[PDB]
């Protein structure tokens, strides 16, 4: 029925592992870059009523 | 024309230069602003006020003596210019109202308006001003949790909880005998070398200055105060500078002169310079430059301002901005080298040679308790003609490639991007 088993499941467990380890390194990335916003802090000030 | 220091008690410089005519004695010292825990913030301004107000009105219906102060981060420069004939008076004078007593002047009303000019002074300069109040915001994020980064001024919530007893702890604590230059600046030779060793012209609590734990740091952080109601921008960018006595002070300094100061609005200025102010004329990028490499004895900072009447093209100025600043440790024609060795040395003697005496106290006193010797000009020219430019990139790859930014801008910011349109392409270039 298919005459690639084989080199079917040699080629997907490849990829498998390439792409598992390449997730991972874009969630580092991802917490790593988006961190400079993910942490600042606003502080409010009432402005001074003059009009 | 020769500086002359000493150590007998109290170190003593002086800058004899007969061209001036107005003899400035002074006394500086080497902890002021930034030496000091953020609670009490104001302490060295209300020192700074009490004296220019009621010494300042005792003196001239005395003698004839005017009086001046400064204080940058750790300088309470404190001044006394005379006629030249006239400096006697101008010591026993600051013996007997700076040092002691200090209960005669620190009165309860005198205090209290004191009090509250510096709380006026210090509201609407929050107010009104604008680069001075970026400026200050960068320092403060540049170190926070740092003895470095407090303002000059203070804060309101600061200043309103401050009597006596703080000042009065202070006073005790760094009014040392261990830190305390007395300058000479002015057309004075040797009566300043003698008199300042008197019977008791000394300063109280002998002792050393309370050294703080924690040095200095640095990291990028905005403090922006986003306000649509003002007209242009302000930005300020920075990079961490070189400190005081190092061997890279000078070079640094020309690093802060190539591309140089500008100002969009005089016939003098648009036309000549750099590529970048090629690039900008096209459009109205910008509207001021200021380049400037300040340096303190913690840490130094290598300063950039503007204050950009358009609004919508903030980004495109810092891009441009960036690639200079990229490639000016890639290739440097050896023109513009040549160029801002040049400008830098006039700028050096306009600035250490002025006519003013005060000026030249303040920087004799900064150089002498820092270094602890002045560094003549003339050493400063022989040392910045070796400026070659292999030093020059050296020390550019060393500080102003892929390094932390700090940058904090009042007005309408809401068109600049936030940290790494503004940081990561600071070397995307391929070098
Ligand atoms: C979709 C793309 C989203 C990402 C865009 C991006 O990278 O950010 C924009 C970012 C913003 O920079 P800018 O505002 O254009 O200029 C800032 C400096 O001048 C930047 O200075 P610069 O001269 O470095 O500008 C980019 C420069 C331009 O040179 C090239 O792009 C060469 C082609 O590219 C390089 O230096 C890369 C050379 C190495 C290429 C390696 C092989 C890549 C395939 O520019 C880039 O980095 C563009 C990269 C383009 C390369 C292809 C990207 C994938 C295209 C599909
Ligand atoms: C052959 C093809 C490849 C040629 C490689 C050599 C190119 C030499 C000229 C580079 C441009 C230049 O040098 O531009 C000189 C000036 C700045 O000079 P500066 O930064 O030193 O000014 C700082 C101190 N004076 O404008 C610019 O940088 C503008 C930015 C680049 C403009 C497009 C350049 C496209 C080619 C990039 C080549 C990258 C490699
Ligand atoms: C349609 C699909 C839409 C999504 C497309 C995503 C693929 C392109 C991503 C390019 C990001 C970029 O080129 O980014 C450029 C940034 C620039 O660094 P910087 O941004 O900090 O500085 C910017 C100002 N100086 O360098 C990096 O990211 C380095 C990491 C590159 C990772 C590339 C991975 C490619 C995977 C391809 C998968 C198949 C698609």
């Amino acid at each position: 029925a298919e005459p690639e088993h084989d080199e079917r499941k040699r080629l997907g467990l490849k990829t498998v592992i390439i792409l598992s380890s390449l997730y991972l390194l874009s969630i580092w990335v991802k917490k790593f870059k988006w961190a400079g916003i993910k942490t600042r802090k606003f502080v409010f000030n009432p402005p001074k009523p003059r009009k | 024309a020769e500086v002359t220091q000493l150590s007998n008690g109290i170190v003593v410089a002086t800058e004899h230069n007969p061209s001036a005519h107005t003899a400035s004695v002074g006394v500086v010292f080497g902890s002021g602003a930034a030496n000091e825990n953020p609670y009490n913030n104001g302490v060295s301004n209300l020192w700074k006020n009490i004296f220019l107000s009621k010494e300042n009105s005792a003196v001239a219906a005395k003698e004839g003596l005017a009086l001046s102060s400064n204080i940058s981060r750790d300088f309470q420069s404190y001044i006394v210019s005379s006629l030249p004939g006239s400096t006697d008076k101008s010591l026993d004078f600051l013996n007997q109202s700076f040092i002691q007593q200090k209960a005669n002047l620190l009165s309860s009303s005198n205090f209290e308006a004191t009090k509250k000019s510096v709380l006026k002074q210090v509201q609407d300069f929050e107010e009104n001003d604008h680069p001075n109040r970026v400026l200050e915001h960068l320092h403060s994020t540049a170190f926070q949790n740092t003895p470095l980064s407090l303002p000059t001024r203070g804060t309101l919530e600061s200043l309103e909880n401050l009597v006596v007893a703080d000042l009065e702890s202070f006073a005790n604590n760094h009014f040392l005998n261990s830190n305390a230059v007395v300058v000479g600046t002015g057309n004075i030779k040797h009566e300043d070398l003698v008199n300042s060793i008197e019977s008791k012209n000394l300063s109280l609590q002998t002792g050393t200055k309370p050294v703080l734990k924690k040095k200095a740091a640095f990291l990028g952080s905005e403090v922006r105060l986003r306000d649509d109601t003002l007209p242009k921008a302000w930005i300020s960018l920075a990079v961490e500078g070189e400190p005081v006595n190092s061997p890279n002070y000078f070079v640094a300094k020309l690093a802060a002169q190539i591309f140089g100061s500008y100002n969009a609005f005089e016939p003098a200025s648009r036309l000549q310079g750099i590529k970048l102010l090629d690039n900008i004329q096209e459009y109205q990028l910008c509207d001021n430059f200021n380049h400037f490499s300040l340096s303190y004895k913690d840490s130094g900072l290598w300063g950039f301002s503007t204050a950009t009447r358009n609004v919508t093209m903030i980004d495109d100025l810092i891009h441009f901005t960036l690639k200079q600043w990229n490639r000016l440790t890639i290739s440097v024609t050896d023109t513009e080298v040549e160029r801002a060795k040049s400008l830098l040395k006039l700028q050096l003697g306009q600035l250490y040679e002025s006519g003013n005496p005060v000026n030249d106290a303040n920087l004799l006193g900064a150089e002498v308790l820092i270094k602890g010797s002045k560094l003549s000009l003339g050493e400063a020219f022989k040392k910045i003609d070796a400026i070659t430019v292999k030093d020059v990139k050296a020390w550019a790859g060393k500080r102003l490639w892929d390094q932390d930014i700090a940058i904090a801008g009042t007005g309408q910011i809401e068109g600049l991007l936030d940290y790494m349109r503004i940081r990561s392409d600071m070397s995307m270039m391929r070098w």
